[PDB]
C-alpha cells in the first residue's frame, strides 16, 4: 500500500540516485544480489513502497533511468547495487543534447520520451495504489532539463490527482559549469512552476562550503555531495517506510507548507553534520541539533535566508526524542527570531517525529524551510539572463530548433512573475 | 492541637535551621528516616503511618546551601517541595534581594506555605530565621514579612536575626543593609530576639575552653535558646508560658519589641563535674555581662520587663527566694512605672544534649529573654558607622542600579534616628 | 546552573589559559581524553560551571582562544590537556598585529572579531545561566590589547546585565618588552575604564621578585610565572566550585570591593608561597597565613603599598578553618595598620572559607587588595608617554592606520582623570 516510483535524469541526476538507491538499501538491509540479510522486522512492514517483492524473495527498486547518451550508465551497472536494478528500466538514446533545452525539450527528448511514457505505466500498475513520483534531474544543462520537464507535464494528463515531487540543482555564479546556464535556466523553470507540487532548489557553492568548514574534509569529491544529498531525500520519506509516535507523509507536508499555488520552492538542510574531530566533543541532544539546523550557513541553497522572513518551516526528526524537549525548541527559536517569522501566519512550526534513526547515528533533522530569501537565487540569474539576451548572444543553437525571440521573452515574464510573488509577501 | 509554622530566609537561616531540626529529632527519638521505633504533634505531622516531617520552609536564591541538605544525612526528612531553590543569588545587596530577583521566588513560596497553613489547625504563630547584614536574609524577609500581613496579621510572628558587631564583622556593605530591613521590623514582625556573633565567640572560648570554634558550635548553642522558646508548648510544666502570653508579657508598647536573650548554664564536660549547679548561680548567669547574647552594656542598661525559662529539676520554693535576691540587689535595676517585672516558667522535661555536643548534660536550664535600654546603644554607632558609608555616597551606585531611588536611604536613615530616641524617652 | 565562559588572547594570555585550564582539570580530577577519574564526590556538584558534559561521558572546556597570528595555538595543542580542548573553539588570522594597538584594534581584530562574536552565543546558549565572562589577555603588545579591547565592549550591547572579569598583564619599567608600551597601555586602558566591573593588574617585575626570595628556585622560567599566576584565578572562583560554611561568589565580591564607578583595578595576592627549605619549617597556621600576605614584598603587583591606604579588602581562604581564629586575625591587623586603611569607611575587611583545599596543599589565601598606591604603577606610564608623545616618537606606524593625533591626548586625558581619582580619596 502506498508506493512511490522514482525517475530519474541528466548526469548528476543518475548519480544522485545510485547512490540514494544504495543508501536506502542499507537502510532496509538489501544485498548486491537482492537476498533480504537484516535483522530488524520493522525493515520489511512497509517494503512494498520502495521495492517490489520477486520471485525467489529478490527484492527490485521501483525505477525508471533516463538519459540521451549511453556514457552514464555503464559506471552505475560496475558500481555497487548496480545488479539490483532490473534490466528493462533503463533507457537511453544515441544522440545526446549538447547543453541545450532547445534541443532537449523538442527535437531529441520527444523521441525517447515514448518509451518512458509506457514503461511508467506498466509501474503505476503494477503497485495497488501509487501516491506521487519523486523526479531526480538538473536544471543547468539540456539533458537532464529538457527530457524531464517534457515528461513531468504529460504525467499531469494521466495523473491529475498525484503529488509531484522535483529534486533539482539550479546554478551558482561563482562555481558556474557552462556558459549558457541562464538561458536553460530562464526557460527550464516556467514548466516547473504550473506543472509541480513542491521542488527542492540544491546549489553546490553551499555544498562545497558546508563540506571544507563544517565536515573538515581535505579532499571532497562529488561523491561525498551525492552522498550528502541522498540523505535530504531519505529523510523526507522516513515516515512512510517506518512507524512512528507522530507520522508525517508527503502529502500532509505540501499541505502544511504550500500555503500559495504558485510559492512552493523549499530549501533543504540537514542534520547533525560532524567530522571526525567534533564526532567526540559535540554533545547530540535536541537543542544542540535545533540550533545548528537554523545556521545562515547550514542551508544547502546559496543565499542569505535572514534578508527575509520564512513563510513557513517544517522538520523531520529521527529516533526517539521527548515531545516536551522537542516542541518547544522550535518554540523557542520562534521566540527569539521574531524579526524572521512572518507575521500574519502566526505559529509557523511543523514538527515530525520516526523512531527507527539512520546506521550509526542516534539522531537527526531534515529542514524543509519556504522562504523570501529565494529571491536572491533567481534575481542573479534574471539579471545574467538579461545580459546574455540582450545582444541575442549563443542564440543560434536555440532559434535552429524552431524558438522564436518572443518565446524567451513569455517564459522570462513568467519567471519575473514568480520572482515578484516573494516580494508581494516579504 | 497545637502548632508552629517555621521560616528560614538565606544562607544564614538555612545552616541555623539544620541544627535545631537535628536537635528537635533527637528529643523525640527520631532518627534520619522519619519512622519513630503526642508531644511532637506541633513541630511533625505523622504522614500515612510513621512519616514525620517538619514544618518547614527553606528559601534561597543560590542551590549551594539547599543542595547541601538534599545530599547529607536529612535527605530522607525533607522533599523537594519543601525546599526552593533560585537562580541568581542577592550577592550581599538589599536592592537585588527585594525588587529585582524577590519576585518571582516569593509567588512560589506563598502558596507552598498556605499548603502547609491551612493543614494545621492550631497555628500558634511563625517563626523566620535570618542575618540583618546577610542579601537574602534583609531584601527577601522584608518583602515576605510585608506579605505576611495580608493573609494573616494578628497572628503572631517571631525572628532570630543574626545583628552585626562593630568589631568582628565579615562583610563591608552590612552596615547599608542593617538600616534598610529595619523599616519593615518595626511595622510588620510582632518581637524580633537578636544575637551578634562576636558575643557567641567570647562565650564559646571562655567557658567552653574551645579556642576553635567555628559555625557549628554557634548553631548548636542557638538552637539550644531556640528550644528554650518552644519547650512551653512541646511538654507539660507545672506551669506554662505560650508564645501569646509571652508577647502580653514582655513587649510593653508599639515602637518597642526587641528583647535579647542570654542562655545558662554553657560548660565543658570536665568542668560540670566540680561545678555544682545551683538554682541561684543560674539565675545570676543570666544577669552577668559576660553571658549576654549582644554586644551590650547591662550597668548602663535597665530592665523594664524580662521572661525566665526553667526546664530540667525545678520547684517554686526556690524559684521565688532566687527572684527576690535580684530584685534587692541594686547592680540590676529596673525602671519607675515597672514594680513587678518578671515572667517565670517551669518544664519538667530536661533539655537535651547532642551527640559529640560541646556542652554538657546537665539537670538544670535558664533562658531570659530582656527587653532593656542596654540595646537602645548598640544602634548608636551602627548609625555612626552607616553615616560615614553614606556620606560619600560610598557603594551607593550597585544600590541604584537594582533600583533603589536615592530617597529610601533618607527614609531608613531619619526613622531610624527617631528610635533611637523612643528609649531614652521611656527610661527617663 | 550559574556557568562561567573562558575567553583567552594574546601569546601570554593564551599561555596562561594554557596552565590554568590544566590546573582546574587536576582540581576537578579529568584526563587529556576528558573521562572522569576522580573519587571525591563533590567534584562531579559543581562541575556544570566551567565544563559542558558531552557524549559519553567526555567533559569539555567552555572556552574561546583567539590570535592574530597562528604561532602560538602549536604548541597548546602539543602539551598536557591540549587534546580536551574542542576544535570548533579555537579562532586565529594569518595577519598579526606587530605590537601595535592601532593595528590591532581597527583593521586587523575587527575583521577576526565576528568568528568570535558567532562563537560566543553558541556558548551562551548552551548554559541554563550565565552569569559572566573571564577574559586572559596583555596590554604590552597590540595582539591581546587591540583585539580583547574591541571584543569587551561589543559584549555590553548584547549582554548589559552580565559581571565582567578581566586578568591583563601590565607593563614595568625595568623589565620592558617592548619600546611601545607607553602608548599600546595608554590607548588600550581608556576602554577598560567604562567597560569592565573589576580588573586585576599583575606585574611580572614582582613574579620574578617573590620567586628569587621566597620560592628560592634557582632557574626560574615563564612556566613558573604561569602556574603562580593561574592559581590567583583558581582561587577568586572557588566558592562557585565547591561548597563552603560562608560562600562567596563573584557579583557579592564585586559589590564589596568596588565603592565607586571608575575605581575597581585591584591588586592580586596568593599564600602560602614556600620553598623546599620553608615547606618544612614553616608552621602553617592561620596567623601565619595572615601576617605573611599583608606584605609590601608578597604583592603581584609591583608597588609600595604602605605609600597609601587600601580603600577595601577581601580574602577567599580554603580549607577548614575555625571562624573565630580567622575572623579575629584580619580585626588585629587592622588595629595594628590603623594608618593603611581609610577612615570614613569603617571595617574594610571581607571574608570568604571553601572547605575543599587545593592537590598537596592544607591551606591557601587569595588576596585581593584595592588600594591608593596603583597611582605609582599609571604615573610612571603617563611620565613615559609624555616623553615619547613630546617629540612625536613611533607615530607613523599609529597615524598610518588612521589615528589623528587629538585621539591620543582623548585618551591621556581620561587616564590622567582616572589616576586622579585615587589622589582624591588618599
Ligand atoms: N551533486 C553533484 N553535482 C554535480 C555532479 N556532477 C555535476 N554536478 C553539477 O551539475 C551541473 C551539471 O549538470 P549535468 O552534467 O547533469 C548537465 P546535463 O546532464 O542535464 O546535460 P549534458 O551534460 O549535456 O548531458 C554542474 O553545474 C555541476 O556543478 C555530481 O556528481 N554531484
Ligand atoms: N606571566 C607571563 N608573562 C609573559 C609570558 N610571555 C610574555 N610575558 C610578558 O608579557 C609581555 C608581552 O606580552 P605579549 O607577547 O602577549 C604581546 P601580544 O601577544 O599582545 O602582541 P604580539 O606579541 O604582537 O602578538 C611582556 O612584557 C612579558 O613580560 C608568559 O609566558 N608568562
Ligand atoms: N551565627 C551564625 N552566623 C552566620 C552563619 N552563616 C552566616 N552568618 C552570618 O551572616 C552574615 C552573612 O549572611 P549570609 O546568610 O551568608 O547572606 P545571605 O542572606 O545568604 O545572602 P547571600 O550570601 O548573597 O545568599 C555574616 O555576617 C555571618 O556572620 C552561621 O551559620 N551562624
Ligand atoms: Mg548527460
Ligand atoms: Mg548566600
Ligand atoms: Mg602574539
Amino acid at each position: 500500500m502506498r508506493e512511490i516510483v522514482h525517475i530519474q535524469a541528466g548526469q548528476c541526476g543518475n548519480q544522485i540516485g545510485a547512490k540514494f538507491w544504495e543508501v536506502i538499501s542499507d537502510e532496509h538491509g538489501i544485498d548486491p544480489t537482492g537476498t533480504y540479510h537484516g535483522d530488524s522486522d520493522l525493515q520489511l512492514d512497509r517494503i512494498s513502497v520502495y521495492y517490489n517483492e520477486a520471485t525467489g524473495g529478490k527484492y527490485v527498486p521501483r525505477a525508471i533511468l533516463v538519459d540521451l547518451e549511453p556514457g552514464t550508465m555503464d559506471s552505475v551497472r560496475s558500481g555497487p547495487f548496480g545488479q539490483i536494478f532490473r534490466p528493462d528500466n533503463f533507457v537511453f538514446g544515441q544522440s545526446g543534447a549538447g547543453n541545450n533545452w532547445a534541443k532537449g525539450h523538442y527535437t531529441e527528448g520527444a523521441e525517447l520520451v515514448d518509451s518512458v511514457l509506457d514503461v511508467v505505466r506498466k509501474e503505476a500498475e503494477s503497485c495497488d495504489c501509487l501516491q506521487g513520483f519523486q523526479l531526480t534531474h538538473s536544471l543547468g544543462g539540456g539533458t537532464g532539463s529538457g527530457m524531464g520537464t517534457l515528461l513531468i507535464s504529460k504525467i499531469r494528463e494521466e495523473y491529475p490527482d498525484r503529488i509531484m515531487n522535483t529534486f533539482s540543482v539550479v546554478p551558482s555564479p561563482k562555481v558556474s559549469d557552462t556558459v549558457v546556464e541562464p538561458y536553460n535556466a530562464t526557460l527550464s523553470v516556467h514548466q516547473l512552476v504550473e506543472n509541480t507540487d513542491e521542488t527542492y532548489c540544491i546549489d553546490n557553492e553551499a555544498l562545497y562550503d558546508i563540506c571544507f568548514r563544517t565536515l573538515k574534509l581535505t579532499t571532497p569529491t562529488y561523491g561525498d555531495l551525492n552522498h550528502l544529498v541522498s540523505a535530504t531525500m531519505s529523510g523526507v520519506t522516513t515516515c512512510l517506510r517506518f512507524p512512528g509516535q507522530l507520522n508525517a507523509d508527503l502529502r500532509k507536508l505540501a499541505v502544511n507548507m504550500v500555503p500559495f499555488p504558485r510559492l512552493h520552492f523549499f530549501m533543504p538542510g540537514f542534520a547533525p553534520l560532524t567530522s571526525r574531530g567534533s564526532q567526540q566533543y559535540r554533545a547530540l541532544t535536541v537543542p544542540e541539533l535545533t540550533q545548528q539546523v537554523f545556521d545562515a550557513k547550514n542551508m544547502m541553497a546559496a543565499c542569505d535566508p535572514r534578508h527575509g522572513r520564512y513563510l513557513t518551516v517544517a522538520a523531520v526528526f529521527r529516533g526517539r526524542m521527548s515531545m516536551k524537549e522537542v516542541d518547544e525548541q522550535m518554540l523557542n527559536v520562534q521566540n527569539k527570531n521574531s524579526s524572521y517569522f512572518v507575521e500574519w501566519i502566526p505559529n509557523n512550526v511543523k514538527t515530525a517525529v520516526c523512531d527507527i534513526p539512520p546506521r550509526g547515528l542516534k539522531m537527526a533533522v531534515t529542514f524543509i524551510g519556504n522562504s523570501t530569501a529565494i529571491q536572491e537565487l533567481f534575481k542573479r540569474i534574471s539579471e545574467q539572463f538579461t545580459a546574455m539576451f540582450r545582444r541575442k548572444a549563443f542564440l543560434h543553437w536555440y532559434t535552429g530548433e524552431g524558438m522564436d525571440e518572443m518565446e524567451f521573452t513569455e517564459a522570462e515574464s513568467n519567471m519575473n512573475d514568480l520572482v515578484s510573488e516573494y516580494q508581494q509577501y516579504q | 492541637m497545637r502548632e508552629c509554622i517555621s521560616i528560614h530566609v538565606g544562607q544564614a537561616g538555612v545552616q541555623i535551621g539544620n541544627a535545631c531540626w537535628e536537635l528537635y529529632c533527637l528529643e523525640h527519638g527520631i532518627q534520619p528516616d522519619g519512622q519513630m521505633p503526642d508531644s511532637f504533634n506541633t513541630f511533625f505531622s505523622e504522614t500515612g503511618a510513621g512519616k514525620h516531617v517538619p514544618r518547614a520552609v527553606f528559601v534561597d536564591l543560590e542551590p549551594t546551601v539547599i543542595d547541601e541538605v538534599r545530599t547529607g544525612t536529612y535527605r530522607q526528612l525533607f522533599h523537594p517541595e519543601q525546599l526552593i531553590t533560585g537562580k541568581e543569588d542577592a550577592a550581599n545587596n538589599y536592592a537585588r534581594g527585594h525588587y529585582t530577583i524577590g519576585k518571582e521566588i516569593i509567588d512560589l513560596v506563598l502558596d507552598r506555605i498556605r499548603k502547609l497553613a491551612d493543614q494545621c489547625t492550631g497555628l500558634q504563630g511563625f517563626l523566620v530565621f535570618h542575618s540583618f547584614g546577610g542579601g537574602t536574609g534583609s531584601g527577601f524577609t522584608s518583602l515576605l514579612m510585608e506579605r505576611l500581613s495580608v493573609d494573616y496579621g494578628k497572628k503572631s510572628k517571631l525572628e532570630f536575626s543574626i545583628y552585626p558587631a562593630p568589631q568582628v564583622s565579615t562583610a563591608v556593605v552590612e552596615p547599608y543593609n542593617s538600616i534598610l530591613t529595619t523599616h519593615t521590623t518595626l511595622e510588620h514582625s510582632d518581637c524580633a530576639f537578636m544575637v551578634d556573633n562576636e558575643a557567641i565567640y567570647d562565650i564559646c572560648r571562655r567557658n567552653l575552653d574551645i579556642e576553635r570554634p567555628t559555625y557549628t558550635n554557634l548553631n548548636r548553642l542557638i538552637s539550644q535558646i531556640v528550644s528554650s522558646i518552644t519547650a512551653s508548648l512541646r511538654f507539660d510544666g507545672a506551669l506554662n508560658v505560650d508564645l501569646t502570653e509571652f508577647q502580653t508579657n514582655l513587649v510593653p508598647y508599639p515602637r518597642i519589641h526587641f528583647p535579647l536573650a542570654t542562655y545558662a548554664p554553657v560548660i565543658s564536660a570536665e568542668k560540670a563535674y566540680h561545678e555544682q549547679l545551683s538554682v541561684a548561680e543560674i539565675t545570676n548567669a543570666c544577669f552577668e555581662p559576660a553571658n549576654q547574647m549582644v554586644k551590650c552594656d547591662p550597668r548602663h542598661g535597665k530592665y523594664m520587663a524580662c521572661c525566665l525559662l526553667y526546664r530540667g529539676d525545678v520547684v517554686p520554693k526556690d524559684v521565688n527566694a532566687a527572684i527576690a535576691t535580684i530584685k534587692t540587689k541594686r547592680s540590676i535595676q529596673f525602671v519607675d512605672w515597672c514594680p513587678t517585672g518578671f515572667k517565670v516558667g517551669i518544664n519538667y522535661q530536661p533539655p537535651t544534649v547532642v551527640p559529640g555536643g560541646d556542652l554538657a548534660k546537665v539537670q538544670r536550664a535558664v533562658c531570659m529573654l530582656s527587653n532593656t535600654t542596654a540595646i537602645a546603644e548598640a544602634w548608636a554607632r551602627l548609625d555612626h558607622k552607616f553615616d560615614l558609608m553614606y556620606a560619600k555616597r560610598a557603594f551607593v551606585h550597585w544600590y541604584v542600579g537594582e533600583g533603589m531611588e536615592e530617597g529610601e536611604f533618607s527614609e531608613a536613615r531619619e526613622d531610624m534616628a527617631a528610635l533611637e530616641k523612643d528609649y531614652e524617652e521611656v527610661g527617663v
